[PDB]
């Protein structure tokens, strides 16, 4: 019966998301924040995509980690291909839109990821943040303030409802997304924005003693 | 003595019964519960455990000297023997089956 | 919680390996097993020194002894009873574990 | 069912790396020592796959010596693509994690091995010495003092974790190693160095009469 | 269920290696010696592999045969590839370890065959004569003194275990080996020497009349 | 049970063979002898396959054909690539046997042939007749007298038993042959030679007339 194996699929990538860490990225005064529970040193959940386009994800690192180069491929060819203003935050969604949807419905097992697709404006311009997010269905919802991703998404996500604050600067959408993600020091944190101010590349890490001051 | 024998034929089934049965003779400790099996380790765990059947006894084939114990058990001194057998022991009886005992055994031994 | 009174290797679905110790099968008749055993070492430790009294060790070895001999607490496969033991960690638990010519290993 | 068949590869192969021989891999003052039971004179079971950057495995030989193989390949197209101060632990690191996951959710039999990975700084350079262990699973884990492979674990595990020194020098960590995988002659070790203090290449093995005099 | 095909896989095989002649192989003064019980003039269980390396199995005759064929290609692929005095004993023994790990766990049937792979010194040169095993698993045996293969060979080594001797000229060694392959005429043994004294080719058949005189 | 399936197969082939006429192949004066039950006229079971060697088969038309074929094409290339003299009947003997068993093994039906590969010595040279008879299965063996293939051959490999005489002249093996055979004129016999006096092509078929006064 695939009406069967269909819902042992949803509950497998289902149960995969919930036992992992758990990714926050929320809209400030200067972009985009992402703010993920992240013990290790080397193996990473934010990456830059594109010049003004970021990338959280939350499940399989070896699986979200595919999709991470895979996005980046794609972003590469096209920006080459035509321009570098091109490559929308918006195209890039589709793309993993469908990828993961080809995957949950042809490969063996599905991939049990979480994505979430941030854009920001470009350097002198005005307008607002987007966030997406990707599920393993191959679903995609715009949200307008913040998404949370992996492990229990309930009480983060409503900590951050009652705390968000739109144009909050950079050090109280931290205190926000890390009061809400405990519901951790920098050696248990990666922390990245999506800075709308810098000329081409938007992404910047936060590590270290400059993160100590922030939070 | 209640003893029970080929118990490596069997073992939710009939051993929950066995159990209560020895639990309720328990109280007997007059009767003795003897059970007999060639293949230990087909045999079930759950009447090994602790309490009714702790003591457990390894027996072994006969030895050539237990068999020439056997041996000597039916072929008694009163068997009859060859004249020409005995020559070799002077007529003594007893040295002469012992020897021949000795002799079978080597020969089934060999 | 010491790796002295270590009894079962339970691996879940999840994949976490947990050792479940006496602490979580302390049945009252393995109590009166552990104390009949207790009360065995006794016999055999008076009728070895002659002394008539009962040790504190006597008890402390039947404790680790008691396990040498199965008691059923553990069961091959999945046991339906490891399954609400599994339903109360909300993991479904996969691997139970006590504690040639087939290629080459090094 | 992949609860059933994904993990059945779990125990299979965990078993496998446990019928094996025991490897040890500790940090020192001149960087990192291999010290592992291994009877035979041809067959190893620790390897150079960097300049810097050295490798121990435990269980199958035909598969450990698979990666050992692949893991060379891989170093050496990225030193001479890029530069020889581009292939770093780290990268090796991941694609073993990658290749040993996509071998335990595709390949008929999952390997039954287990790698560490290590790395040690550059020559006049200064920096930590960095161990990974990556696992059948395809899982990766960061080790700041000691990994210990095959057979059981455990005490030998616990011997290092009362025996260690940070900056022991080459005779006392050998002491310890051997002490603890007791828990063996010339004729049965294989003892081999990253030498933090070798201008390139900075794996070197300890056989013989020298290696007679340091234990 | 992977235990039950290996077991299977397992008992077949060797019931392929005990269902055949028997081979022997062991040091002597000037290099080694392989005696086989062969009735046959055409089919040969005995072979050159490279200039010192000799070769010799017992089983199913095309299949310990295309393993041969396979080696005699390898070592003079490299050979030609790289120089003659760098094919070696060990890398041979190897190659086809690797490919009995291979064919025993992908192929229908494992190869019910036990491979001999000897090496000798070269010319005015001094070391000590190596052999190796590798059984139908793909497991790979050092030997210091002889190998036994195929039919019933603990009989054969506990003869050999008594009689041999070290630096035992070719005649003794000939009647050590041929008596405790007994455990047969000129008509019906195949005999080979790798004898070290050779300039280049090691490997020398003893037939006819020649071998009549030696035995 | 693999091997009882095999038993079946073996019993498949054998049945095929025995559905079937009977040849018979003996040495004499000149060379080898072919002499075949063979009503047809267009249909042979009898073959040249090189300068001096011969082909006689017993069993299924089209597959025992497929085999005479594939050793033409086999001789031919390899008398081309190196030189005729060099096309031995031991080789092609070996190929068939190679053949058959890997037919044997991977195809769907066994091959339900019978082979016998016949060689003479060179023009002017002097070598006794070399016989070998490949099997279904892969087995060949080496005759020094005469081959008997398909039908029921006990009866006629006693007769040959009784009546064989080394150094027979042609007649005396025709007769001994036929006679053996019958345990037919020339309506219902294929006869052919391997003459030994030839110059070259050795093979020499006898129909007709000239068969009529030999018999």
């Amino acid at each position: 019966s695939p009406e069967q194996a269909m819902r042992e699929r949803s509950e497998l990538a289902r149960k995969g998301i919930a036992r992992a860490k758990s990714v926050v990225a929320l809209a400030y005064a200067g972009g985009v924040l992402f703010v993920a529970e992240n013990p290790s040193r080397s193996l990473q959940k934010i990456s830059e995509l594109y010049d003004r386009v970021g990338f959280a994800a939350a499940g399989k690192f070896n699986e979200f980690d595919n999709l991470r180069r895979g996005g980046i491929q794609f972003a590469d060819t096209r920006g080459y291909a035509y321009d570098r203003r091109d490559v929308t935050g918006r195209q890039l969604a589709n793309v993993y839109a469908q990828t993961l949807g080809t995957i949950f419905t042809e490969q063996a097992k599905p991939y049990e990821v979480e994505l979430c697709v941030a854009e920001v404006a470009h350097y002198g311009e005005t307008k607002r943040p987007e966030l997406y997010r990707i599920t393993y269905d191959g679903s995609i919802a715009d949200e307008p303030h913040f998404v949370v991703m992996g492990g229990t998404t309930e009480p983060i996500a409503n900590a951050l409802k009652e705390s968000y604050a739109e144009n909050a600067s950079l050090t109280d959408a931290l205190r926000i997304a890390v009061a809400a993600l405990r519901a951790l020091g920098v050696a248990s944190l990666e922390v990245a924005v999506l800075d709308a101010n810098r000329p081409r590349r938007a992404f910047r890490r936060i590590t270290g003693s400059a993160l100590q001051a922030l939070l | 003595i209640v003893f029970f024998d080929e118990m490596d034929s069997i073992f939710t089934t009939v051993v929950p019964q066995l159990l209560s049965e020895i639990d309720g003779v328990e109280g007997l400790e007059n009767v003795i519960v003897i059970g007999a099996s060639n293949r230990e380790d087909m045999i079930d765990p759950a009447i090994l455990r602790p309490g009714r059947l702790d003591v457990k006894i390894k027996i072994e084939r006969p030895d050539a000297e237990a068999a020439q114990d056997i041996y000597s058990k039916y072929l008694t001194e009163f068997l009859p023997v060859h004249a020409d057998d005995l020559a070799e022991f002077d007529g003594d009886r007893s040295a002469c089956i012992k020897a021949m005992i000795e002799k079978v055994v080597d020969r089934m031994y060999a | 919680e010491i790796d002295d009174n270590r009894f079962l290797e339970v691996t879940y679905a999840n994949g976490d390996k947990e050792v479940m110790y006496f602490k979580d099968f302390n049945s009252g008749a393995m109590i009166q097993n552990v104390v009949d055993r207790a009360k065995k070492n006794a016999i055999k430790s008076v009728l070895e020194t002659g002394q008539p009294g009962l040790r504190i060790q006597h008890l402390l070895d039947s404790i680790v002894d008691e396990f040498a001999e199965n008691e059923d607490l553990p069961n091959t496969t999945n046991p339906d009873d490891w399954a609400r033991i599994s339903g109360k960690k909300g993991e479904r638990i996969v691997y139970i574990r006590t504690l040639s010519n087939l290629g080459q290993y090094l």
